[PDB]
């Protein structure tokens, strides 16, 4: 297939491995979920604008909506981690190991 | 697969309408009135054949009928039309609303010297019927035999033979 | 929580599962999963302690990663098929990514690393919601894409889930982690029979949901979250020890109980397809699940662990709890095996 | 559990964004409308197992409409052979592939 | 297996052709076992709330029995329908494909040679 | 590494011992790399040197198991002249189990791995003979 | 090399993704994600989606301003890692960049490449439509159809945003 | 209802104006005779090409020319 | 093309007003003038301490309300449709759902700041 899908899928995989390998800091990986949403947006939108399947043009908007509709969720779940502990480090969330 | 079959370069040579887009847009309503029939035969052939290679000859009729539209403007009303497409040609979006006095002069000179009525608001968007002698294409998608569907269910539904037959359940 | 808000949030969890179940479009599947996760996060944080916040963070990260992989599988299907219908997938890469996404959403091994954590962190009612109602939407999507599921992938996920969920519960004294590794092993049983006969997948799902809802309703009715607090039940309500006895012996796959019903039928559908080694290893590995079930029956019903003095006060107070459908679910989880050919209604 | 509520109740919740050949706003066609219409009218009702092998040709034409892989591979071959013949000097491009050609309309 | 059968008529618990089948009797032993499950649910319900198990709540035990018999009647109707569909599709597929199901010629045991394995 | 097991099994038994030993060595090395990857994943090594030490230790352990398995199996198929015979892989699996015991530096793990890996390799040979399917394709 | 403009913007997209995916600090993570979401509205704007690129630019600008406020309020350390302070950040940053320009080099020299899928190496101008859409941009018509055709999608999206507000106010309570 | 309305107009008048404008925007398009003409203008705006019909022989309502009397007209939009 | 030329010109003579702002005057660097500013006295602690956000619930709800102007924004184009009462109903449904959201955030004191 076309050349740009290589790099947009590459950016998805880069953001995937960035999300899936934590650096002990939860906000730095909540950016990686938002980057995966960006890469899925641009990939789906290139496919939809390419093929002129115009009725799915409303699809990435909807996709983008649920992007922040979980990203806000993560931030609402970031502040409860950072109120229990002074930092949002992910290694403070190990109480459920026993 | 197969060789794609394209027409030759001599098959595509026709006397083009070598005028600009403002010249076309200025004469557009009278073109839609007077050059109705070969244009609609062509667009009917174009949506029915779904292939431009089977639409060249009718298309040439379009390129035959447009030029005779303009020569009949050029023989009679060349100067009011020239002023009118110049005034249309000035604008960026090419507004009809900025050029109503040259439009009135052009429509008056055309209606006097040639007897053409300008189409009103709503007429050129009508769906019209076209009388052609070319055959209706029986397979414009170049499709093939659709596969045979699975056989339906028929017959009265009898009870299950000896129940469920699940290892020992006798019902 | 304000009970109007609790009603609206639980109806939104149900709405997300229904939107996954009824929709023919992939974007609506993804919307249903997003709505399901988004609404179930405050059910986990109903109590506002650090363990519920940790469980909700781990659950959000796992389910968000799974939904990313799901939408990437959807977009690759859009490329290689030009359409959005919820049916088989037209690319093995999208098939793998969607199978990984649904295996993460089920908590099947080796993506199982959140189910004991999240199940221990949250209450017993929200743990019941997690282990039963959240196992309905990915099993819908797995029921719908089985012409494209890789055989080796779903069988590796299935037997790896059965083995890891067997070994995990042996080292547990917390009841919620026991039910979570039990969940892992049972989802392995359900997905192993998925490509052979998905009616048996639905049968195992329904019998599992009945038995798990019975066990969580018994835990809530006794207010027990550890093994050693479940062991005081003989001194307080001795009928509950009988009910956890019959339900835990049912969950181990022992005849003549209904939890023997799915397992046997799964074996009954895997030997038809000339697979003899795999359901044999699955059956033998289910003895580990049976072993920690038998450990709980030893601590609760078959012996009498020593109680405390303050139990004498709880003799004077009956249960005012809504033990909703507990006798119905206890009868259905134990005495349903003579009605085994009822599974044909799931065809 | 495909509880087909949309066909039971007769409602159209999401059948409209399902395929490219559906009813589009202002009758806009997709670039692969004919290929997808041929593939769907081939594979309708015959089930997926017969559709994966009896409608393989229409689905190959439709997939090669979508991603244009054979077309871009053929253009790779044509452009690479053209660049090789330019590099060897054994071919010169015509004037209508350089600009000075007094284009059609 | 039979998922493509119930796709032209979706979400029908009992279709119209299910009325061409004999319904279960009200003295069906499967239905009597489901009623016994209702009675056992009533007994467990009186047991866990520490009521007298046989004497308390006869209206409640009777609605347990009535509700299980009522649900189980339609469950047995759908069960018998799906097995009748299974047999109907089996027989129609055997009839529509004779080349896949040849008529076997059962040889008698005077021509069938079996190797004798002596137990000594 | 679907092709690793294929290039192990595409060779007749008791014919070319070095290539069988190398193929089983590579199968063991891939298994040891998988175990090493999950081992440095779930249990954090204290340093990068300790991580590559655990990786090399598990990889050389499983590769030595594979090497001695393939060597013992093909040498037994040569000296016994019975290539389609599960007793060859029983002896090879016990040799691999003694290898695993010598790598874990204990006799009881060696005897237990001898018994169970010999039975496992015997069952693998019987599955190659009668065509047993563990990941069986759905037929009905 | 101007026909490769969508490819060049896509290289800058992957460079921004390696920038914030190495996770230096969410200040510079927000920087890299703004750079990627700002060249990604130049990738997709050259396909005809001028509405649908400006929105992923604008929504993510609001998003990274919010994320900035939180990483200055919650995710803050005394010495934030810029791009090069940690060896594990700089190592995987250089690794992602070298592997990205490696698959640039293998796709411009060979004009084909294969990582899991097969990809062309010609400029992606080749796949555009040779026609015109008239007096409507078709992506604007399709997003306008969210109100006429997308009624169920409106209902589930508006309900999800409503319960998103309700869910977030139920989480961020503490008691 | 009038005393509460005066109270909320005295305390929160921005919200009173908000609910008034919102209530008008809800109820008033259902009470206007011109909402029909919105739809009639929008479906008489010719974006696409009016693809002609093959004359089978029996279509009395379809014209053969745009200046023919039969067919859909837009005199209602010219007058209004 | 012209857009990238214009942005290149703007960025170029915004960065060439900086390179002649640093390199043109005479520099006198000593390690007290480049110190941070705390009204003359030395700053107590770093400014990289967590500065706690009081408006955090409003900041998260801004992420949700900013999506609404990705949904309410096609209304000038949605008004051009030929299924127009349905469009009007869905538009008023989206603004009404935004308003119900804002009312819920009001009455549960989500718009107020903490402390
Ligand atoms: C019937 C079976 C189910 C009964 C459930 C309720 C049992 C109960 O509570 O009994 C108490 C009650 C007597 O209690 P009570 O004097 O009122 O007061 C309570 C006592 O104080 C009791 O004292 P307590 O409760 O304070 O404490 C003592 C404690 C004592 O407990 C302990 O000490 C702890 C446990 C001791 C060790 C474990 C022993 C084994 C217990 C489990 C059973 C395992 C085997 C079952 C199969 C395997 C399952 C794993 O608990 C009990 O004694 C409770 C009694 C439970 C006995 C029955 C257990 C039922 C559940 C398990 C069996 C059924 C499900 C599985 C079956 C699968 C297929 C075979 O017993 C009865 O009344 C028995 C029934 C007799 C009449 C039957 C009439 C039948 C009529 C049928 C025809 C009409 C209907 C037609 C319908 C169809 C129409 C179409
Ligand atoms: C269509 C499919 C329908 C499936 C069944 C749906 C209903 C049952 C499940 C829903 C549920 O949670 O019900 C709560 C449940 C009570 O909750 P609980 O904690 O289990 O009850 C404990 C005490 O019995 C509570 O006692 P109480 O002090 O509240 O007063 C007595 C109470 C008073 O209630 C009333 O008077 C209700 C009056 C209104 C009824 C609705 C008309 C409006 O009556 C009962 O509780 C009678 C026993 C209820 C049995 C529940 C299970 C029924 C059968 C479920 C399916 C079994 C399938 C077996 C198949 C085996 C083979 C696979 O039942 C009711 O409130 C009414 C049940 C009505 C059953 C109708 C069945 C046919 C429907 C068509
Ligand atoms: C050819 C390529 C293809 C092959 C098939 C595919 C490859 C995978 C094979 C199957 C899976 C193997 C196990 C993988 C995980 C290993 C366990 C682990 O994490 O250990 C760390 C850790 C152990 O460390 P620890 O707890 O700190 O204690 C260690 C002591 O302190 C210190 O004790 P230590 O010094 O003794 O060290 C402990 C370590 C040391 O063990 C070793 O170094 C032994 C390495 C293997 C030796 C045997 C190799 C035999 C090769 C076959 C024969 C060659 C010729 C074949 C010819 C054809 C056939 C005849 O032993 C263990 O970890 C024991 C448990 C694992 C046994 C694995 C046996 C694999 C046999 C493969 C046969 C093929 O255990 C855990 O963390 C357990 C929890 C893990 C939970 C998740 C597990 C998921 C596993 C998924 C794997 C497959 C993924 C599928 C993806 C697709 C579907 C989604
Ligand atoms: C497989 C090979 C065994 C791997 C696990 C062994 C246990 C863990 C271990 O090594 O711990 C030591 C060590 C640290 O543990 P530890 O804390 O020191 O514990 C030991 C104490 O120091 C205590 O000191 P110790 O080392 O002297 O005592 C340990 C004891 C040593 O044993 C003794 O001291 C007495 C026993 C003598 C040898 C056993 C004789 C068995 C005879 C056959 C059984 C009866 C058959 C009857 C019928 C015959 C005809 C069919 O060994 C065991 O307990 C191992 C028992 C057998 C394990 C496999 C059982 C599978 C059952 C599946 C269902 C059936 O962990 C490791 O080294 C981890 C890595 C282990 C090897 C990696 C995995 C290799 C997998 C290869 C492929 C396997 C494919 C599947 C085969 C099985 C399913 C068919
Ligand atoms: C004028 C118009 C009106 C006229 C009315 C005339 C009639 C008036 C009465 C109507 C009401 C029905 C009365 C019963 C009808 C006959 C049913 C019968 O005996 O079937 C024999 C049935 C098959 O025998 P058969 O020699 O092939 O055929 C004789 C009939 O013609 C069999 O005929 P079939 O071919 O039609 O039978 C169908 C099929 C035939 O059976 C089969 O295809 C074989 C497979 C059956 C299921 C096997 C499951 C095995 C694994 C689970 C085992 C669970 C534990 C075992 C029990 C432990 C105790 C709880 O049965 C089933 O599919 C149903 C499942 C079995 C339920 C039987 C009905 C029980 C009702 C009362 C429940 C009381 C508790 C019963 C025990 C609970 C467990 C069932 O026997 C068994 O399966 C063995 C178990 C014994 C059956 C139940 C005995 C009923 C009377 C119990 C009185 C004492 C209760 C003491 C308290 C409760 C226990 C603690
Ligand atoms: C054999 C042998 O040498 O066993 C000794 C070994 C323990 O040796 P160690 O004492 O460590 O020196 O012992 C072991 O490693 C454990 C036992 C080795 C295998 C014994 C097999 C026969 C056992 C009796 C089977 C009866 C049936
Ligand atoms: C308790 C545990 C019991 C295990 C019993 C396993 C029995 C063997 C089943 C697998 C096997 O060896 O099947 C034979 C097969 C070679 O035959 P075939 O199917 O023709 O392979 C060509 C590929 N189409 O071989 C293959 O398909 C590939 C080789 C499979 C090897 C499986 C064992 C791996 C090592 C142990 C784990």
């Amino acid at each position: 297939m076309s050349l740009v899908y290589m790099n947009i899928m590459m950016a998805f995989t880069v953001s995937l491995t960035g999300l899936l390998m934590y650096r002990s800091h939860l906000m730095s990986s909540l950016l990686c979920l938002e980057g995966m949403m960006l890469s899925l947006f641009i990939l789906a939108t290139l496919m939809i604008l390419n093929s002129h399947f115009t009725l799915a043009s409303m699809m990435p908007i909807i996709l983008l909506v649920f992007a922040a509709c979980e990203a806000a969720l993560g931030l609402s779940l970031l502040v409860m981690v950072s109120n229990t502990y002074g930092t949002d480090y992910v290694q403070n969330l190990n109480l459920l190991q026993c | 697969p197969g060789i794609v079959e394209l027409p030759s370069l001599e098959d595509l040579k026709v006397q083009e309408v070598k005028v600009s887009s403002s010249v076309l847009k200025a004469a557009a309503h009278h073109y839609g009135a007077q050059c109705d029939k070969p244009n609609k035969e062509f667009m009917l052939c174009r949506w029915e054949e779904k292939d431009p290679r089977r639409c060249l000859e009718e298309g040439k009729l379009v390129n035959q009928c447009a030029l005779e539209f303009f020569r009949q403007i050029k023989r009679h009303c060349a100067e009011p039309f020239t002023e009118y497409w110049t005034c249309i040609d000035y604008s960026g979006l090419q507004l009809f609303r900025r050029c109503r006095k040259e439009q009135a002069q052009f429509d008056k000179c055309v209606l006097d010297k040639l007897g053409w009525v300008r189409p009103d608001l709503g007429e050129l968007s009508k769906v019209t019927k076209v009388k052609t002698d070319r055959p209706l294409p029986e397979n414009p998608y170049h499709s093939r035999a659709r596969p045979e569907p699975n056989p339906e269910v028929e017959g009265d539904l009898k009870p299950a033979r000896h129940g469920s037959r699940l290892f020992f359940w006798t019902m | 929580m304000n009970p109007i808000i609790l009603i609206i949030i639980l109806m939104t969890v149900m709405l997300g599962t229904i939107i996954v179940m009824i929709s023919t479009h992939w974007l609506l599947i993804w919307i249903g999963f997003e709505m399901n996760m988004l609404a179930i996060i405050p059910i986990m944080m109903k109590k506002h302690n650090p363990r519920a916040t940790e469980a909700s963070t781990k659950y959000f990260l796992t389910q968000s990663t799974a939904s990313m992989l799901l939408m990437m599988a959807i977009i690759i299907n859009l490329m290689f098929s030009g359409q959005w219908t919820v049916m088989k997938l037209f690319n093995p890469m999208a098939s793998m990514l969607m199978t990984m996404a649904l295996a993460m959403k089920l908590g099947m091994a080796p993506f199982h690393f959140w189910v004991p954590e999240v199940t221990q962190g949250i209450p017993l009612s929200s743990g019941l919601i997690l282990l039963t109602w959240q196992k309905l939407a990915p099993m819908s999507v797995l029921y719908q894409i089985l012409p494209s599921i890789n055989l080796d992938l779903i069988l590796t996920l299935s037997i790896l889930s059965i083995t890891i969920g067997g070994w995990g519960g042996l080292n547990q004294t917390q009841l919620r982690k026991i039910m979570a590794y039990s969940s892992i092993a049972h989802m392995g049983w359900m997905t192993a029979v998925l490509l052979y006969n998905p009616t048996m997948t639905l049968l195992n799902l329904i019998i599992y949901i009945i038995m798990t809802s019975t066990m969580f309703t018994l835990f809530m009715a006794n207010s027990t979250t550890t093994t050693l607090s479940l062991s005081h039940t003989w001194n307080k309500a001795p009928i509950m020890t009988i009910l956890v006895l019959i339900t835990l012996l049912s969950m181990g796959g022992l005849p003549p109980l209904s939890g023997f019903m799915p397992k046997w039928m799964i074996i009954q559908e895997m030997t038809k397809n000339d697979s003899i080694i795999l359901p044999t290893l699955m059956a033998i590995t289910a003895l580990l699940n049976l072993y920690f079930y038998m450990r709980l029956t030893y601590s609760t019903a078959l012996t009498m662990f020593p109680s405390t003095n303050n139990m004498k006060m709880k003799w004077q107070f009956p249960t005012t709890k809504r033990m909703t459908l507990l006798p119905t679910m206890t009868v259905l989880s134990t005495m349903l095996l003579p009605l085994t050919p009822i599974l044909s209604i799931l065809e | 559990p495909f509880f087909d509520v949309q066909k039971k109740l007769g409602v159209d919740l999401d059948h409209w964004m399902t395929i490219q050949s559906a009813e589009q706003p202002h009758r806009i066609p997709a670039r692969c409308h004919a290929f997808e219409k041929e593939w769907i009218e081939c594979a309708h009702g015959i089930g997926s197992i017969r559709a994966e092998k009896e409608c393989k040709i229409e689905f190959e034409d439709f997939r090669e409409c979508l991603l244009r892989q054979k077309t871009m591979k053929r253009l790779n071959a044509i452009k690479r052979q053209r660049d090789k013949l330019i590099k060897e000097g054994k071919y010169t491009p015509p004037p209508h592939h350089s600009g000075q050609e007094d284009l059609r309309p | 297996m039979m998922t493509g059968r119930q796709a032209r008529a979706p979400l029908q618990f009992l279709p119209d052709e299910a009325r061409s089948l004999p319904p279960p009797k009200l003295t069906d032993p499967r239905l009597a076992y489901i009623g016994f499950l209702g009675y056992c649910s009533g007994l467990i319900d009186n047991a866990i709330r520490r009521r007298p198990v046989l004497s308390a709540g006869l209206h409640r035990q009777f609605l347990y029995i009535t509700s299980f018999v009522f649900v189980g009647y339609y469950l047995l109707k759908r069960q018998d329908y799906m097995y009748a569909v299974r047999d109907h599709d089996m027989f129609s597929y055997i009839k529509s494909h004779p080349e896949d199901f040849p008529e076997k010629d059962k040889k008698t045991y005077r021509e069938v040679f079996e190797e004798f394995h002596p137990v000594r | 590494a679907k092709t690793l097991l294929h290039q192990y099994w595409d060779i007749p038994e008791g014919t070319e011992c070095h290539r069988k030993t190398y193929a089983a060595t590579s199968i063991g090395g891939a298994s040891g790399l998988v175990v090493s990857a999950y081992s440095v994943a779930l249990k954090t090594p204290t340093s990068f040197l300790e991580g590559v030490a655990r990786t090399g230790r598990y990889t050389f352990t499983a590769a030595a198991i594979g090497a001695i398995f393939g060597l013992t199996s093909c040498i037994s198929a040569q000296v016994r002249e019975k290539p389609d015979d599960p007793l060859n892989y029983l002896i090879g699996g016990c040799a691999g189990g003694l290898t695993l015991g010598a790598r874990t530096r204990s006799y009881g793990i060696g005897a237990a791995a001898c018994a169970y890996m010999g039975l496992t390799a015997a069952l693998v040979k019987m599955g190659q003979l009668e065509g047993w399917k563990v990941f069986a394709e759905p037929k009905v | 090399m101007m026909t490769y403009i969508v490819f060049i913007l896509s290289i800058i997209f992957v460079m921004g993704f390696v920038g914030f995916s190495s996770k230096p600090s969410p200040i510079y993570g927000g920087l890299g994600l703004i750079v990627s979401g700002g060249v990604g509205c130049g990738i997709v704007l050259n396909f005809g989606g001028s509405f649908l690129g400006l929105m992923v630019f604008l929504i993510y600008l609001g998003g990274m301003m919010v994320v900035f406020g939180y990483t200055t309020a919650m995710a803050t350390e005394q010495y934030p890692e810029v791009w090069v302070s940690n060896k594990v950040v700089l190592g995987t940053f250089i690794t992602g960049l070298l592997m990205e320009f490696l698959m640039v080099y293998y796709v411009l020299k060979d004009k084909e490449v294969e990582i899991v899928f097969k990809f062309n190496g010609m400029g992606d101008w080749v796949i555009y439509d040779t026609g015109d859409s008239g007096f409507f941009s078709e992506e604007a018509m399709g997003i306008a159809a969210l109100y006429s055709y997308g009624t169920w999608l409106v209902i589930v999206t508006g309900w999800s945003l409503l319960i998103g507000v309700v869910v977030i106010m139920e989480i961020t309570r503490g008691n | 209802v009038a005393a509460f309305l005066k109270n909320v107009w005295a305390k929160e008048p921005v919200l009173v104006a908000s609910f008034a404008i919102a209530g008008l925007a809800v109820i008033l398009p259902t009470l206007s005779p011109y909402t029909k003409y919105s739809l009639m203008i929008n479906r008489a705006t010719p974006y696409n090409y009016p693809v002609p019909l093959r004359d089978d022989g029996n279509m009395p309502d379809v014209p053969s020319h745009p200046q023919d009397p039969q067919g859909p007209s837009l005199e209602w939009l010219k007058r209004l | 093309m012209n857009l990238m030329i214009t942005l290149l010109t703007n960025f170029t003579l915004a960065t060439l007003l900086v390179t002649i702002a640093f390199w043109l005057p005479q520099l006198n660097v000593y390690s007290e003038k480049t110190s941070p500013y705390e009204c003359g006295f030395d700053p107590m602690g770093s400014a990289r301490l967590p500065f706690s956000m009081k408006f955090f619930l409003v900041a998260i709800t801004f992420l949700l309300f900013d999506l609404e102007i990705a949904l309410l924004l096609p209304l000038p184009w949605a008004s051009q449709t030929t299924n127009l009462n349905t469009m009007l109903t869905m538009a008023l449904l989206l603004i009404f759902l935004l308003a119900v959201s804002l009312a819920y955030e009001w009455t549960q004191k989500g718009l107020e700041w903490t402390e």
